[PDB]
RNA sequence: AAAAUGUUCU
RNA sequence: AAGCUUGAGUCUCGUAGAGGGGGGUAGAAUUCCAGGUGUAGCGGUGAAAUGCGUAGAGAUCUGGAGGAAUACCGGUGGCGAAGGCGGCCCCCUGGACGAAGACUGACGCUCAGGUGCGAAAGCGUGGGGAGCAAACAGGAUUAGAUACCCUGGUAGUCCACGCCGUAAACGAUGUCGACUUGGAGGUUGUGCCCUUGAGGCGUGGCUUCCGGAGCUAACGCGUUAAGUCGACCGCCUGGGGAGUACGGCCGCAAGGUUAAAACUCAAAUGAAUUGACGGGGGCCCGCACAAGCGGUGGAGCAUGUGGUUUAAUUCGAUGCAAC
């Protein structure tokens, strides 16, 4: 998420729009998957039930 | 495998009663076509069709009575992995006559009755109610 | 909207980066399917060419160098 | 963060 | 004995695919090393400590070494007999599917014994060894803590060639075939159509979800069945004893496999139902908390209780809901 501030621009709209940058990357979210080691089969069985899930 | 051909058409024609089809389709061989005169015969169909040179499809028009199947139940008594043959004396009635048993008879294909008045039965192909 | 499929092609060219690089945010992550409404196959093709682009050094792997 | 157990037969 | 082409195969051209084996390499990241910058913390957790750090850590940049795994794509997406298989590239290689047509002509299906493959762990010899991590150590936590948390950390995880041969190896559903209402998708072909536009109408393969009949103990399953039938094999006969003992066979061992008996219980089990409970979720409430104020528990007395004492200290009330 590589941001630079343009001429005439406030800091804090910066901000966040590097903030909405890394949400769309999925950063922090996927520093939290490898945070710890899901084994193979629990990441298939979260993977089931998302998809179920969206199955509405 | 199609390893019993009569029985596949005996299921054919009863999954055809579950369902109300007015028609039902198969390959066609001599033994099923006799098995389907037979049936004709005693009453449980309106008329069979062996459609084709090379091919050819039986096709057995099934009848309703009442907005239900005439056809009962019908079973294959014989079958490859177990053959029934049962003599004169033997020989089974479905449901105290109320209901035939298709039997192979050296004097062709027919209903039991008819075995037992000729003197004679054989393997009893299937129960038919 | 698949793109891919409406032009009539039969493989994603890697050397066309032009083209892959609106398929690849600006991190340089290959971008999904359901987002860019690619058809399946075409994806997994321009996935392929994404990565092939990317170890020959006409795409970026991630935007840090 | 930490919270163990419940005498028998009715 | 002769045939036939529907089953089963073969060929033609394509198709998608983490199918398998071998070999290359790519980038990110962690670790370590060397060097620079810099300075009191870093690290960790619930909080701590162990640990690492003024010998200069952590942070930060540069260069290197290595090992392992391949973000995104990535999808109840795909392929594989199942196990499984995920960066990209190449070489070898198996299957599947479709399109037509041509050919063989029942060559099929199933299969005890047998043979092969078979996750993970494990074992054997030799390599490798970053990260992770049984064991182990220390620190915590604890009443204890041979755990969960932390810090480390060896075997193992990686590779090569063998062995092991089991897993909730599951869809807890044997294989092959036929047939029976539908819908919503996904995926991958293919024929047709003014593609007048991302479309329209089919027809196949594989596949997820719902759901009809029917089946089921119900749960559910439901054209990929747990429906309807057929062929073949496997397995089951109450629970525990026990998948244990003995024996055999297999294994380097671990063990595996085959598989009892006595004795013992009158249950064991499945599904669902009403409740209750949950250190499950949601909504809501009462001096329930919070917010306050005043107490009690400390003292002396009054009073009741327990206990002890007593000849008797009448009997009863004894968590809130007795005192
Ligand atoms: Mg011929
Ligand atoms: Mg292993
Ligand atoms: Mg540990
Ligand atoms: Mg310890
Ligand atoms: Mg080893
Ligand atoms: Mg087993
Ligand atoms: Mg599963
Ligand atoms: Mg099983
Ligand atoms: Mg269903
Ligand atoms: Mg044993
Ligand atoms: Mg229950
Ligand atoms: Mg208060
Ligand atoms: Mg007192
Ligand atoms: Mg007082
Ligand atoms: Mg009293």
């Amino acid at each position: 998420p590589v941001i630079k501030v343009r001429e005439n621009e406030p800091f804090d709209v910066a901000l966040r729009r590097f903030k909405r940058s890394c949400e769309k990357a999925g950063v922090l979210a996927e520093v939290r998957r490898r945070e710890f080691y899901e084994k193979p089969t629990t990441e298939r069985k979260r993977a089931k039930a998302s998809a179920v899930k969206r199955h509405a | 495998s199609m390893q019993d051909p009569i029985a596949d058409m005996l299921t054919r024609i009863r999954n055809g009663q579950a369902a109300n089809k007015a028609a039902v389709t198969m390959p066609s061989s001599k033994l099923k076509v006799a098995i389907a005169n037979v049936l004709k015969e005693e009453g449980f169909i309106e008329d069979f069709k062996v459609e084709g040179d090379t091919k050819p499809e039986l096709e057995l028009t099934l009848k309703y009575f009442q907005g239900k199947a005439v056809v009962e139940s019908i079973q294959r008594v014989s079958r490859p992995g177990l053959r029934i043959y049962k003599r004169k004396d033997e020989l089974p009635k479905v449901m105290a006559g109320l209901g035939i048993a298709v039997v192979s008879t050296s004097k062709g294909v027919m209903t039991d009755r008819a075995a037992r008045q000729a003197g004679l039965g054989g393997e009893i192909i299937c129960y038919v109610a | 909207f698949c793109r891919f499929t409406e032009e009539g092609v039969q493989e994603i060219d890697y050397k066309d980066i032009a083209t892959l690089k609106n398929y690849i945010t600006e991190s340089g992550k290959i971008v999904p399917s359901r987002i860019t409404g690619t058809r399946a196959k075409y994806q997994r093709q321009l996935a392929r060419a994404i990565k092939r682009a990317r170890y020959l050094s006409l795409l970026p792997y991630t935007d840090r160098h």
